[PDB]
Parts: structure tokens; sequence; C-alpha cells
């Protein structure tokens, strides 16, 4: 059956033209017909409406920017119907602006809506739909988060089971890490409609993943992705989620449903940045930095920006470009977030090559405070401190080099470090620690004795 | 001194925090959850459509 139709009055007569929505003309001269017979606004909007369900978006725009000059006001209320003109292309050039990838025209969306925001103030300063557009444009600038709570707090005292206020709770109660209160407005909003957007069940799962709630995690974005096959968040969370498992099988299906993110949207930067790691693993460096390379210039978030570049710097890193590998370990450290500390082993490394064994301490200081107890910083920061003129920083790189040997008594390394620290205070620990050298070499390398640790051993 | 090669910290190798590492979901400021502020047909109520079990485990 049809999906319906809309009446147009002619002017002064009784005559009315009717327009199927399944076989709406050009949008040109609809807007021709409804500008000289002078037709009501509402009829604009509604027609507009439908374009804009059907993915008719030029014709949508042409309508809605028309009717601002030459639909009809003669009618009851029909600044309401001004004010859902105005927020409905202002929040459409909102929604551009998310979506727009050159900064000027994303700058020249947020300004136009802006303008327009301004004028529906002259007609209905506190319209609910009017307050919800204004709050969820507070997001994209990010800093007016304060303003945007207040906003949505007002509609949900006149209306509290409004689900865009519902969702706009969420959104800011998830950034300022309230994943209780975000997964109790998501929850109130599905219960409150169960034919809520798919989208909803995608911010329950980021509120479930952040909760460590995995199960309802997996579900959430699995039942998003049912209702909407195209949710490429929902593709990236579950992609999360099974290369997180690191079994085998976990990681070839993180993979396929990176490729499912990339054939869908291959600029996404989440999709980007672990296919440059996957990439990486599979030594194709050319994709790490293309990959890498598009996604830092397609994000904002300084914690995907570090990310991106430490996959560029890992890429120059095994290319032994060690100064463009320490430009970007460099900026990933300036980018990067209190809990991502791989950039700083890098940086530490890349000055190890530039001979800056203090910043290189420090940047290893910062990894082992973030994992402790970890072998490889372990004994980079003991060889680190061995060579150093502070008798604590011997004692401290005694207790490493001793915490190294105990989980990894095969490294002949960090035997011979520890023994030539222990020659100053404890000849008997030295020579324990070069006959262990000695003993695993001969054994297990079976390999001859270096002439050092000979000499070192009879002195 | 024991001769260490200077560039045996330098040369890349896979470290066991890189393999243990664990992937944190990252996203935009929106947390690309889509309020839908144009389609007022988009959060209308039908009183007909009952709750899938599979929304209902969310739910619980």
């Amino acid at each position: 059956m049809s999906r319906g139709s809309i009446e147009i009055p002619l002017r002064d007569t009784d005559e009315v033209i009717e327009l199927d929505f399944d076989q709406l003309p050009e949008g040109d001269e609809v807007i021709s017909i409804l500008k000289q017979e002078h037709t009501q606004l509402h009829i604009w909007i509604a027609l507009a409406l439908e374009y804009y369900k059907q993915g008719k978006t030029e014709e949508f725009v042409k309508l809605l920017e028309a009717a601002r000059i030459d639909g009809n006001l003669d009618y009851r209320d029909h600044e309401k119907d001004q004010m859902t003109c105005l927020d409905t292309l202002a929040a459409y050039y909102v929604q551009q602006a998310r979506k727009e990838k050159n900064k000027d025209n994303k700058k020249d969306l947020i300004t136009q809506a802006t303008l327009l925001y301004t004028m529906a103030d002259k007609i209905i300063m506190y319209d609910q739909n009017h307050l919800l557009g204004r709050a969820c444009f507070c997001l994209l600038e990010g800093d007016k988060m304060d303003q945007a709570d207040a906003q949505f707090h007002f509609v949900l005292n006149q209306s509290p089971n409004n689900i865009p206020a519902l969702l706009g709770k969420a959104c800011i109660s998830f950034n300022k890490k309230d994943y209780r209160g975000a997964l109790a407005y998501y929850k109130k909003a599905l219960r409150t409609n169960p034919g809520c957007p798919a989208e909803v069940r995608l911010g329950m799962g980021h509120c479930f993943v952040k909760l460590n709630k995995l199960e309802k995690a997996r579900l959430a974005f699995s039942r998003a992705l049912e209702l909407n096959s195209k949710c490429v968040g929902a593709l990236v969370g579950l992609a999360v989620l099974e290369l997180n498992n690191k079994e085998a099988d976990s990681i070839k299906n993180g993979v396929q449903l990176l490729s499912r993110a990339y054939t869908i949207d291959p600029s996404n930067p989440m999709v980007l940045n672990h296919l440059a790691n996957h990439f990486f693993f599979k030594k194709d460096y050319s994709k790490v930095q293309h990959l890498a390379l598009h996604a830092f210039h397609n994000t904002e978030v300084e914690a995907m920006q570090a990310e991106s570049c430490y996959q560029l710097a890992r890429s120059f890193h095994v290319q032994e470009d060690y100064d463009q590998a320490f430009q970007y370990y460099y900026q990933a450290t300036q980018f990067a977030s209190s809990s991502f500390v791989l950039p700083f082993f890098g940086l530490g490394q890349m000055y190890i090559y530039r001979g800056d064994k203090e910043n290189a301490s420090q940047c290893f200081e910062k990894v082992l405070k973030a994992y402790p107890n970890n072998y490889e910083t372990m004994k980079i920061l003991g060889s680190l401190y061995a060579a150093s003129e502070d008798q604590e920083k011997r004692d401290i790189a005694k207790g490493h080099l001793k915490k190294v040997t105990e989980q990894y008594p095969d490294d002949v390394e960090a035997w011979i470090e520890l023994a030539q620290i222990l020659e100053q205070t404890d000849i008997q620990g030295a020579l324990s620690a070069y006959g262990t050298a000695t003993r695993i070499l001969q054994e297990k390398v079976q390999a001859d004795v270096p002439p050092e640790i000979l000499n070192n051993v009879g002195a | 001194t024991y001769p260490f090669d200077q560039n045996r910290f330098v040369q890349y190798k896979a470290t066991s925090l890189e393999k243990q590492h664990k992937h944190d979901l990252l996203t935009e400021p929106d947390l690309g959850v889509t309020i839908d502020l144009i389609n007022p047909d988009t959060y209308r109520i039908d009183p007909n459509v009952l709750l899938d079990p599979a929304d209902e485990k969310l739910l619980e």
C-alpha cells in the first residue's frame, strides 16, 4: 500500500493538488508550485521531512531554505513552524559539521547553525525542541557541556520521559564518567520506547564496556547491528571486545569485524588505527603508514591521535628512521592519556639512540610506574641506572636487575649487568653472578666465555 | 666494562607490554549516538510494538 499523500490548496479556490509520497516530483517544481500558490509553511516542512526520510537530502535542504522566504505565514501557530524550520536546518548543518572533513566548511556550518539558533531565539527562546537542539549543538563545541546539562535538565523537568533529553543526559554523564547514571538514562529511554533507534543500544554497549559488563556489551553491540547493519560504532565495539580476548579465533573475528567496518566507512579513526596495528603484525608498513596518517588527520580526539602517532612512530622505528620515530613518539607523549604509556617506551628507546640517558630513564620510569615489575622496563631502567654516578641509582639498578634475574634467569645480560654493579660492595655476589652467566653461556648458549668475564672473575 | 651493543635497546623488539596491552574503546565526543532532532517519528511511541527478548536481556 502507498506511503501516503499531502494536500496543496490552490490559491483563493476550493481546488486541491494531491502529491503522492511514492511519486513526489522534482523539488524545484514543488518549490515553484508552493511559491506560486503561496502555500502554508507546514506543508513545506512536511514535504521536506518526507524527502528526508527517503534520503533526498538535496530537496529537503532546498525546500527548507526556500520555505524561510516564500513559506506563507497566514495561519495559526506559524511561529512554531518557523521555529521547526530554523531548528531543523540548524540541526542538519550540525549533523553535517559532525560528518564534515574540511575544517573551514565545518566552521561555516557551525556558524550557520549558530546564526539560525540566534534567529530562532527571537521567536520562541525556550521551546523544548530548540533547547534540545542547542544542548546537542553544545556537545560539538565541547566546552559548553554544563550548559547542555542545564538545558537537558530543564526539558526533563517538563517531560521526564523525553528520549532526546535522556540520551543527552546519558552522553554527558558518560563523558563525566558517571557510567551508572548514563546506563540508567539509556535503560529508561529503551524501557519507555521499545521502538527506539539502534543507536540507543550502542550507548548502552559503551556503558557496559566501561562497567566491565562484557556480555551485555557484546549483546548490545550485536543488537545494534541487527537493527542497523551500517553501525560502524558497534563493529568497532565488537572488534575491541574480540581483540581483547587474545584468542586466535577472536583475533580473526576482530580483523573480520574491522574489515566489515572498513567496507562501510574507510575513514573511521578506530577502524584505521586497529587495521594499521593488524597490518603492522603482517609487516606491511606501507599500509600502516597510509592508514595511520589518514586516521591522524580524520580525528580531533587527542587519545586517538596519540594512538595514530604510536603506529606511525613504530613503523618508522622498524624502518630505522629513528628521527621520525622520535618525533611521532614525542608527539604521542604530548597527546597521550594518563593510561597510554606505550609512547614513553618508544621515546625512551629513541633517547637511548640519542644518548640522552636521563630523559630515557624518566620515560622508562613513567612506563614502570604504570606497569610495575615489567621485565623489559626493569631491564632497561636497571641498565641505564647501573652506569649512573648516583649510588642510590646504583642500588635501584641492583634491585631491578635482581627482580629481572629472578623472573628470567636465562637472560645472560641481566646477570652480567648485576655482576658489574655488585663488584663495588659484594665480591661474593659478583662472583655468583658472573659464575651464573658463565654457566648459562656454556650450557645453554654453548658459546665460549668472553675474556672480559674471565678477567672480572679473576679480579 | 662488558661491551654491550649500544643498539640492543634501540632496535624494535615486540615487548610483553605490547603483546599484553588491552585496547580501550575510544569514541568521538558524541559517542556515536546520534540524537535525531529532524524526524519526529523516530521517537514516536507505538503502543503495539512489544519489547524483543534481546532488548529485555539488556534491560534485566
